[PDB]
């Protein structure tokens, strides 16, 4: 409902799941998004250890500046990316959400600080910027605040209507994986010299039903010369020979 | 840290806020011109209060970045918009007292009427009733009544007022280091610090002589050709070689002469060239106007418009239900908020008020991208001249008849073209002696070289001399008809219309050279010329951060004003005038009076 500030990201850790993005359609289909060494495509079926989502709200014409590589008001000193960033950039329009009367001051951005932010670096410090060489002190001339409010307005153009921005990150390391893309699985043939995939386990041959009874935590059986010859259907959990198909 | 850097955080602080106020502003003023109501009136002078106080404290503070130091020419022009003083340097008793006679002065102008001495009950107002005399009426008595009486209750109240307001004026330019007011108003054509492009006042007043004195031949052909026909069209009332009267020139002051074309037309059998029947015929409206001329600025080259922009511009009538200003008026908003206020009709006129105000909506796109400070032309008139470019380009029979408007079967002849010339003459060159005229004035009085006892004396003497105007009653010092107009009680300079008026038709001939146009000027169409229209935009970004001079000359590669594009547009009606006058005798003789016998 309410997102966080581009001074303020918040990250969100992604663990132990399947990464969907079919469904972000369904919340708004205006996702324009742009990806970087990386396809949408290709990523359907790619494992990662942890995914990072990165959320903040800009302006029309500060979308542009969210990229690796960019330099501005938001580049510089409320969101950057690394220059090697792997990952994809969407983005969509909110005007007509987050917009209000006479002007919607909730969202703040940093303007003014001694230093330019590091790639992934989040400071929400309000110190008063110096900007005359004698010690600052107090309010007053060559007194500047660092943050800035936006104020949202419907009637403005389409380059300063809000657009809410959300960045996924991935993350591979040495550590057993719990992230992988969307699979696919068919139907189920019987009695014909078919190919067939069983989680991994490929061959050939023709599959029947057998009497076998394997315990609750047995996935394939092996004979004396350790070849494979029962397995089980992972959707209907039944019992199935395999045969090799005719020969001579 | 610098003062330079300094500088630009206090800029980059200031322009939110500017940007924020004046949208609100506009926003305020939109809501009272759109819907007159207690509320609307209420939030603009709220408004109007919040931005005052903001222009007043953001002055003064400025101060503190002396501009012998800014090395950037961006913050420095920035800097000298925000250090100006205005009327505050003076006393608040002044300044009140000023305010006041300038109120005043507005209220007496908008509050002008005429009653009818045969019965004190029935009275007229200015622009219902008087100007429509002058324009649609033949009879001398009557014209000359509402001349006398206008003035008679207008100026001789408006004497004393106009004195004081000259004084404080002259004061308050006195201490901005500026000679009087009319150097105050000079000193923003003055440029400084640029190589090869400073100006100077001295320069735009001996500029401006000279463009007088050029057109003084071709005006004064014009003139005798006005006074031979006015000749038949009033008998015995037209002097052969004595100037024409005030009150005969087609309006109140004598501004523009084009009410004198149903007089003056040379071949009345010639019909007229108007598309508003085949607009009515066509079952056009102010959304199809808007449309087709967004379709000419597209084939120009100039970027389209935006949603908002259709959203929220008044093109139509609200009605009754909701009082509006149905004056075409162009609206910059800020943050891509650009709103039309206009009750576009089907006729011909509205259909080149369109265009005008669609010219000064992407003069003000193209200015957008500067800083807020620097949103704003180079000249007070480089605005009406990017539309009235647009207007005549619109008006070209050669457009008109691409559109669809014109018959496919339409013909051009010799005499259309003098009828044409001779009303855009009228519409135009006509203005251009009484606007120099009452500058001077203006300028002298301001100046001091007219002593008060001689004001109305030495008007009346410019006058004849310039305009070849004479007065029928020698009104004394006790009337100040100079007063009686808007643009002279309102605190307006006439010497933009000038500068426009040679701006748009040096710009037409830029256009038109960049077309790669043949033939004559006023056949001359810049529709679907991109490369014009490209050529004219890479002006139109620029706004004020550039000097005037370096923005004509990327345009017309001049540096000053030039009035050879008025004569070679002229120059067919320069010699017809020529070939028609060797009968009649060339200029007037300010000697004769209507008041001599």
């Amino acid at each position: 409902t309410r997102f966080a500030s581009v001074y303020a990201w918040n990250r969100t850790r992604i663990s132990n799941c399947v990464a969907d993005y079919s469904v972000l359609y369904n919340f708004a289909p205006f996702f324009a998004f742009k990806c970087y060494g990386v396809s949408p495509t290709k990523l359907n079926d790619l494992c990662f250890t942890n995914v990072y989502a990165d959320s903040f709200v800009i302006k029309g014409n500060e979308v542009s500046q969210i990229a690796p590589g960019q330099t501005g008001n938001i580049a510089d000193y409320n969101y950057k990316l690394p220059d090697d960033f792997t990952g994809c950039v969407i983005a969509w329009n909110s005007n007509k959400l987050d917009s209000k009367h006479s002007g919607n001051y909730d969202y703040w951005y940093r303007s003014f600080r001694k230093s330019k932010l590091k790639p992934f670096e989040r400071d929400i410090s309000t110190e008063i910027y110096q900007a005359g060489n004698k010690p600052c002190k107090g309010k007053g001339p060559n007194c500047y605040f660092p943050l800035q409010s936006y104020g949202f307005r419907p009637t403005y153009g389409v380059g300063h209507q809000p657009y809410r921005v959300v960045v996924l990150s991935f993350e591979l390391l040495h550590a057993p994986a719990t992230v992988c893309g969307p699979k696919k699985s068919t139907n189920l043939v019987k009695n014909k010299c078919v190919n067939f995939n069983f989680n991994g386990l490929t061959g050939t041959g023709v599959l029947t039903k057998s009497n076998k009874k394997f315990l609750p935590f047995q996935q394939f059986g092996r004979d004396i010369v350790d070849t494979t010859d029962a397995v089980r259907d992972p959707q209907t959990l039944e019992i199935l020979d395999i045969t090799p198909c005719s020969f001579g | 840290s610098t003062i330079e850097e300094q500088a630009k955080t206090f800029l980059d602080k200031f322009n939110h806020e500017a940007e924020d106020l004046f949208y609100q502003s506009s926003l305020a003023s939109w809501n009272y011109n759109t819907n007159i109501t207690e509320e609307n009136v209420q939030n603009m002078n709220n408004a109007g209060d919040k931005w005052s106080a903001f222009l007043k404290e953001q002055s003064t503070l400025a101060q503190m970045y002396p501009l012998q130091e800014i090395q950037n020419l961006t913050v420095k022009l920035q800097l000298q918009a925000l250090q100006q003083n205005g009327s505050s340097v003076l006393s608040e008793d002044k300044s009140k007292r000023l305010n006041t006679i300038l109120n005043t002065m507005s209220t007496i102008y908008s509050t002008g009427k005429v009653c009818n001495p045969d019965n004190p009950q029935e009275c007229l107002l200015l622009e219902p009733g008087l100007n429509e005399i002058m324009a649609n009426s033949l009879d001398y008595n009557e014209r000359l009544w509402a001349w006398e009486s206008w003035r008679s209750e207008v100026g001789k109240q408006l004497r004393p007022l106009y004195e004081e307001y000259v004084v404080l004026k002259n004061e308050m330019a006195r201490a901005n280091h500026y000679e009087d007011y009319g150097d105050y108003w000079r000193g923003d054509y003055e440029v400084n610090g640029v190589d090869g492009y400073d100006y100077s006042r001295g320069q735009l007043i001996e500029d401006v002589e000279h463009t007088f004195e050029e057109i003084k031949p071709l005006y004064e052909h014009l003139h005798a050709y006005v006074r031979a026909k006015l000749m038949n069209a009033y008998p015995s009332y037209i002097s052969p070689i004595g100037c024409l009267p005030a009150h005969l020139l087609g309006d109140m002051w004598g501004r523009f002469w084009t009410n004198l074309y149903s007089l003056t037309v040379p071949f009345g059998q010639k019909p007229n060239i108007d598309v508003t029947d085949a607009m009515v015929d066509q079952a056009w409206d102010a959304q199809r106007i808007f449309k087709e001329a967004e379709k000419f600025f597209v084939s120009v080259g100039l970027p389209n418009m935006t949603q908002g922009f259709w959203e929220n511009s008044m093109l139509t009538d609200p009605g009754n239900v909701q009082k509006a200003v149905c004056h075409p008026t162009a609206w910059d908003l800020g943050k891509g908020d650009f709103r039309i206020l206009m009750c576009t009709k089907v006729t011909m006129d509205d259909f080149l008020t369109a265009h005008h105000e669609m010219g000064h909506i992407q003069y003000d796109m193209a200015y957008a991208a500067q800083p807020f400070l620097l949103r704003n032309g180079a000249n007070e008139g480089f605005h009406e001249a990017v539309g009235e470019i647009m207007s005549l380009s619109a008006a070209t029979p050669k457009h008109l008849k691409s559109i669809g408007l014109l018959s496919p079967d339409f013909q051009e002849d010799n005499e259309t073209e003098i009828n044409f010339l001779l009303k855009q003459a009228l519409t135009i060159v006509g203005t251009l002696p009484f606007t120099y005229m009452l500058e001077k004035w203006r300028w002298m009085v301001f100046k001091g070289e007219i002593p008060k006892d001689q004001w109305m004396k030495k008007w009346w003497e410019m006058k004849r001399e310039i305009v070849g105007v004479v007065e029928p009653v020698p009104h004394d010092e006790t009337y100040c008809d100079p007063a009686s107009l808007f643009h002279v009680s309102n605190d307006y300079s006439f010497i933009r219309y000038y500068t426009r008026t040679l701006y748009q038709f040096q710009f037409q001939e830029a256009l038109c050279q960049a077309a790669k146009h043949e033939g004559p000027l006023h056949k001359c169409d810049i529709s679907n010329s991109t490369e014009a229209g490209q050529k004219l935009f890479n002006m139109l970004r620029l706004g004020k951060s550039e000097p005037w001079t370096l923005a004509l000359e990327n345009v017309v590669g001049a540096k000053n004003m030039n009035v050879r594009p008025l004569l070679n547009y002229f120059e067919p009606l320069f010699t017809w005038l020529k070939d028609q006058n060797k009968n009649s005798f060339v200029g007037w003789s300010t000697d004769w009076s209507p008041y001599a016998d």
